RNA sequence: AGCGCCGGCCAACUCCGUGCCAGCAGCCGCGGUAAUACGGAGGGCGCGAGCGUUACCCGGAUUCACUGGGCGUAAAGGGCGUGUAGGCGGCCUGGGGCGUCCCAUGUGAAAGACCACGGCUCAACCGUGGGGGAGCGUGGGAUACGCUCAGGCUAGACGG
RNA sequence: CUGGUCCACCCGUGACGCUGAGGCGCGAAAGCGUGGGGAGCAAACCGGAUUAGAUACCCGGGUAGUCCACGCCCUAAACGAUGCGCGCUAGGUCUCUGGGUCUCCUGGGGGCCGAAGCUAACGCGUUAAGCGCGCCGCCUGGGGAGUACGGCCGCAAGGC
């Protein structure tokens, strides 16, 4: 289910401002530029596929994490198209290791959404009117793909593990598997199924999340591939 | 010498049954069914978490009780233990069980080993024919503890021993009743003796 | 440089605590018999005479255990402590007799005797002392 | 069913206008007497809370002991930060030579017979985490052969 | 049957008397009118023909650190060179065998210590038997390492 | 007139090396001796203020000295409060100075941030306070005290 027109739409990018232990996934670097090894990343997406598609074919859901404005609308479609939860704005300190808490902060949001079962008494205050409505609105923002899950996850998804660091932080005290793209500012030992390739380039995200879910909806049955990317 | 003094005082004290008068430890006149709390003006009161200085001395204060033996002894004979080669533990236990005046209450001669000693003291006991008059002698395996029989027609000896017909003493003994005569197999365990004892506590009382 | 027996027990050491696949050590005799005490052992993958800008070397090919979970992914080393013990500035013979067991038989202590560069069992199965070059664990 | 000891329970203060308000904290080891024990230090602003609190935390850091015969299979020194630990294997009849605080630990992991030294500064709270370390890099024969 | 002790370390708590006094104290500290810390008492703890105190030795003191410590700010880098003695020293080969390692052998008195048995009723005490050690003398052996002597090398160092 | 040091060539010598108790030399300022010099500044000193007072801070004066030669003195927050040499253990960035094939790379310096690791923490981190070897110096509770006595040095002050 893999490719090779990753060449197409990445071999990475970043100067200099690298990491030493992402060197043996490098193979050399253009004009002042830094050159993923594209068959390191082939062989990697195979082994990081493999463990996706046992985790698809065993019921595990797999949190995708993507903040950055490139991957923050491309980690929105995907993450829907399996219907796995995704965070897309900011993300919440704790959101495993304290997990039961902020947990405690969908159920307002679930309670929020019963609330506006007009009436419900919406005969309340219209100063509390668009109190409320805008706690919703707000927690509909931070909360829009993390209440899908309601248990630990069994894996996450990042595109950034440079800037998503907390996520990897949470998920390692938690031996939860990591899972990531990433490229040469990041450090390779501290994801667990590894994408070297391009974060910066929405071709590149946009490539690896689709095929990630390629193998998501195909390995819980139904195979169904064309998936929006915008041009 | 030994300890003279009132001795239900020392059950009380330890919160456990220490079997030292014989019957009326058995009685519902026993001090520890009426009051199974410290002696003194504050027994009645709510204890403390005691130290582990407290719980290691209390637990080497009632083995010594047990036995009422002077803490010298009692020290020497477990620096005896301590440098013989295995387990300090049993060994301890082993060389306390073979005094003279121990046995002689095993087997049932005397009531408590208060009375052994004055019964050992006063020569109405003997070891292989030879009269010893020593609570402190160490009884070896193959041994023989009868009454000094110019002294079996006596009445505390025979009372008890009527009370001893067809008792079982411990594996590690054995009682030709009517004959007034026992014998030492072996020195004894740990199972052997249930002593309300962990003796391992004894040793780090001593280490410290 | 005035102790290259130390020098490669910390090359080595140096090497292992961020999990370099290989080092390179200057090369001579007593040095091979050494790492290959350490490959026969395992503390090592084992080593090749190879050839530095021109210049006799040993590669030294490190092992280490399995990727670990948690926070922490690094490895368990399998050499976790290498030092000198006998050094240039005071020499450390023992006889058979005074030989020492490391880490209660889970370690090695390198010995340099007439027949040989032996480990403690080694020695005291050949009933010979030394000198204590070193200990591994 | 995991026996727990509270090793210590300590009153800090903190200061402001007004005067100086308190806080507890309380060293407490988990285990079962059988090869697993925990190490939490707990601290609220009540005894009894920061007593419970730490063992939570005890029961979430816990280490497997090789135990055998009731020694540990290996001597081993660790230092944790001036702290330093020494343990060592004894034989069935010794004991467990050791002060209040690596005692609690190790008779709780059931260590019957050990030797042990506390060297350095004797700080009970960080004499207790260089002891969990110092179990915590235990290994067996087995072990050791399966890394080589 | 006596002696010490009962604030914490450290095992054992109450009443009175005193009121920064009289006094206690190994250290930290107690005492200024409700003192578990002074004085007595009752009670308790610990030992027992002993119990305490004083002095001194080793230990706790890895606090002179060989095992087994340190020196940016805690005590601790010489104000800086230069260099004497000394300590230490790269790669390969061979000779010697000084250190080093092994084997044999002599010495290592008796008592004591240690394991066992035995004798004084036990023990203390004592008897009998057993096991060695280092260290040094001698003989034989080994040669990796250090040493020494000889030869070679260029990675250190030095010159062009 | 003269020292140190770096680079390139890889030409010569063949371990000729590291450290270094003592010794020897150098050693800011102030101070000293003989003799010069003396504008500015400025201990001591004189005066004006300030102030409760003001043997100070501020102001107006002012002699040593500050400067030169020669000879002494030998101290310091003489500091990176961090002895010297070597090997080893991610990088990023700024800069000085060489050599390149001049983007860039590679030597030698000077900084900043940081890998692993270290550290009581602060912090250190290829200019280590990391990991090792060699050698030197030094610490061992505060005060008494860098004092006293002895010795050695100095013209003295005073130094070790
Ligand atoms: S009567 Fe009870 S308290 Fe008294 S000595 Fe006998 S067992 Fe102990
Ligand atoms: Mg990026
Ligand atoms: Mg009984
Ligand atoms: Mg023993
Ligand atoms: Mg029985
Ligand atoms: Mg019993
Ligand atoms: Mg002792
Ligand atoms: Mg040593
Ligand atoms: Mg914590
Ligand atoms: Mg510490
Ligand atoms: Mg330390
Ligand atoms: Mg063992
Ligand atoms: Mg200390
Ligand atoms: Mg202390
Ligand atoms: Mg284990
Ligand atoms: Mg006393
Ligand atoms: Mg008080
Ligand atoms: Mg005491
Ligand atoms: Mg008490
Ligand atoms: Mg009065
Ligand atoms: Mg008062
Ligand atoms: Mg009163
Ligand atoms: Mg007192
Ligand atoms: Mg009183
Ligand atoms: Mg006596
Ligand atoms: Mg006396
Ligand atoms: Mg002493
Ligand atoms: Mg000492
Ligand atoms: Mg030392
Ligand atoms: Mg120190
Ligand atoms: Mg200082
Ligand atoms: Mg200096
Ligand atoms: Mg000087
Ligand atoms: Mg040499
Ligand atoms: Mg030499
Ligand atoms: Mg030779
Ligand atoms: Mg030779
Ligand atoms: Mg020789
Ligand atoms: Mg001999
Ligand atoms: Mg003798
Ligand atoms: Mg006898
Ligand atoms: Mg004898
Ligand atoms: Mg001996
Ligand atoms: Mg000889
Ligand atoms: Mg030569
Ligand atoms: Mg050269
Ligand atoms: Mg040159
Ligand atoms: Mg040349
Ligand atoms: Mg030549
Ligand atoms: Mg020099
Ligand atoms: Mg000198
Ligand atoms: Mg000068
Ligand atoms: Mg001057
Ligand atoms: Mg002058
Ligand atoms: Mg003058
Ligand atoms: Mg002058
Ligand atoms: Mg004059
Ligand atoms: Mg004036
Ligand atoms: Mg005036
Ligand atoms: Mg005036
Ligand atoms: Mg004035
Ligand atoms: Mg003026
Ligand atoms: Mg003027
Ligand atoms: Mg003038
Ligand atoms: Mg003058
Ligand atoms: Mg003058
Ligand atoms: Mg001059
Ligand atoms: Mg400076
Ligand atoms: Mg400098
Ligand atoms: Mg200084
Ligand atoms: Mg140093
Ligand atoms: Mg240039
Ligand atoms: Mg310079
Ligand atoms: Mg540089
Ligand atoms: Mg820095
Ligand atoms: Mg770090
Ligand atoms: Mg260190
Ligand atoms: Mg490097
Ligand atoms: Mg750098
Ligand atoms: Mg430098
Ligand atoms: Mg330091
Ligand atoms: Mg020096
Ligand atoms: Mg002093
Ligand atoms: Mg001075
Ligand atoms: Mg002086
Ligand atoms: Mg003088
Ligand atoms: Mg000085």
């Amino acid at each position: 289910v893999k490719e090779l027109l990753e060449a197409g739409v990445h071999f990475g990018h970043e100067r200099k401002r690298w990491n030493p232990k992402f060197a043996r996934y490098i193979y050399a670097e253009r004009n002042g530029i830094h050159i993923i090894d594209l068959q390191k990343t082939m062989e990697e997406l195979e082994r990081t596929f493999r463990f996706i598609e046992d985790l698809a074919m065993r019921g595990g859901t797999i949190l995708f994490v993507g903040t950055k404005k490139q991957a923050q609308d491309i980690v929105r479609m995907e993450a829907e198209r399996a219907g796995m939860p995704y965070v897309n704005q900011r993300w919440l300190g704790g959101m495993l290791t304290n997990f039961k808490t902020i947990s405690q902060r969908v159920h307002r949001l679930e309670e929020l959404e019963a609330l506006f079962a007009s009436p419900e008494i919406e005969e309340r205050p219209k100063k509390e009117q668009v109190r409320l409505k805008h706690e919703l609105e707000r927690l509909q923002k931070y909360l829009s793909g993390f209440r899908l899950l309601k248990r630990l996850p069994d894996a996450i998804f990042v595109v950034d593990p440079t800037k998503e660091a907390i996520a990897v932080r949470e998920a390692r005290k938690l031996f939860i598997p990591v899972i990531a793209l990433a490229d040469t500012d990041s450090d390779p030992d501290l994801v667990d199924y590894i994408i070297p390739g391009n974060d910066d380039a929405i071709r590149s995200i946009q490539l690896i999340l689709s095929r990630a879910v390629d193998l998501i909806i195909q390995a819980r049955g139904g195979v169904v591939e064309p998936s929006p990317s915008y041009a | 010498g030994r300890y003279i003094g009132p001795v239900c005082r020392l059950c009380r004290r330890e919160g456990v049954k220490l079997y030292l008068k014989g019957e009326r430890c058995y009685s519902p006149k026993c001090a520890m069914e009426r009051r199974p709390y410290p002696p003194g003006q504050h027994g009645q009161k709510r204890a403390r978490r005691p130290s582990d200085y407290a719980v290691r001395l209390r637990e080497k204060q009632k083995l010594r009780r047990i036995y009422g033996i002077s803490e010298r002894q009692f020290r020497n004979l477990f620096e005896e233990a301590s440098k013989k080669k295995g387990v300090t533990g049993s060994v301890f236990l082993g060389l306390l069980e073979s005094r003279l005046d121990n046995v002689v209450y095993r087997l049932g001669f005397a009531v408590s080993r208060r009375q052994a000693r004055q019964l050992v003291r006063h020569g109405h006991i003997t070891v292989n024919g030879r009269r010893v008059d020593l609570p402190s002698y160490r009884v070896r395996p193959g041994d023989e503890i009868a009454v000094a029989e110019k002294s079996r027609n006596l009445e505390l000896i025979r009372q008890n021993l009527e009370a001893m017909k067809g008792r079982k003493v411990g594996p590690w003994l054995s009682l030709d009743v009517e004959g007034m005569k026992g014998k030492f197999l072996r020195l004894p365990d740990r199972e052997d003796l249930a002593l309300p004892v962990n003796e391992q506590l004894v040793i780090e009382f001593y280490s410290r | 440089l005035t102790d290259p027996i130390a020098d490669m027990l910390t090359r080595i050491r140096n090497a292992t605590r961020v999990y370099k696949e290989s080092t390179d050590v200057p090369a001579s005799r007593f040095k091979e018999e050494i790492l290959r005490i350490l490959a026969r052992e395992g503390f090592i993958k084992g080593y090749e005479r190879v050839d530095v800008d021109g210049k006799p070397y040993l590669r030294v090919y490190l092992k280490y255990g399995p990727r670990r979970q948690g926070p922490d992914p690094r490895p368990e080393q399998v050499i976790h402590h290498i030092r000198r013990i006998s050094k240039p500035g005071r020499r450390v013979y023992v006889g058979v007799k005074e030989i020492p067991r490391v880490r209660r038989g889970l370690g090695i202590a390198i010995l340099s005797t007439s027949k040989g560069v032996l480990t403690d069992r080694e020695a005291r199965k050949l009933g010979v002392g030394g000198e204590l070059i070193c200990e591994v664990w | 069913d995991f026996e727990e000891k509270m090793i210590l329970i300590r009153r800090t203060a903190r200061m402001q206008a007004g005067g100086r308000r308190f806080r507890f904290g309380a060293l407490v080891v988990v285990g079962d007497r059988q090869g697993r024990v925990g190490l939490g230090f707990g601290k609220a602003p009540e005894v009894p809370l920061a007593v419970q609190k730490a063992g939570y935390y005890a029961r979430r850091n816990m280490v497997e002991v090789p135990l055998q015969n009731g020694t540990i299979p290996h001597e081993i020194e660790v230092e944790f930060g001036a702290s330093k630990i020494v343990l060592k294997p004894a034989a069935p009849g010794t004991g467990v030579i050791a002060g209040a605080v690596p005692r609690a630990i190790l008779e709780l992991a059931g260590v019957t017979d050990i030797l042990t030294k506390e060297l350095g500064s004797r700080n009970p709270i960080n004499i207790a985490y260089a002891t969990m370390e110092a179990l915590r890099q235990l290994r067996t024969k087995a072990d050791v052969e399966r890394l080589r």
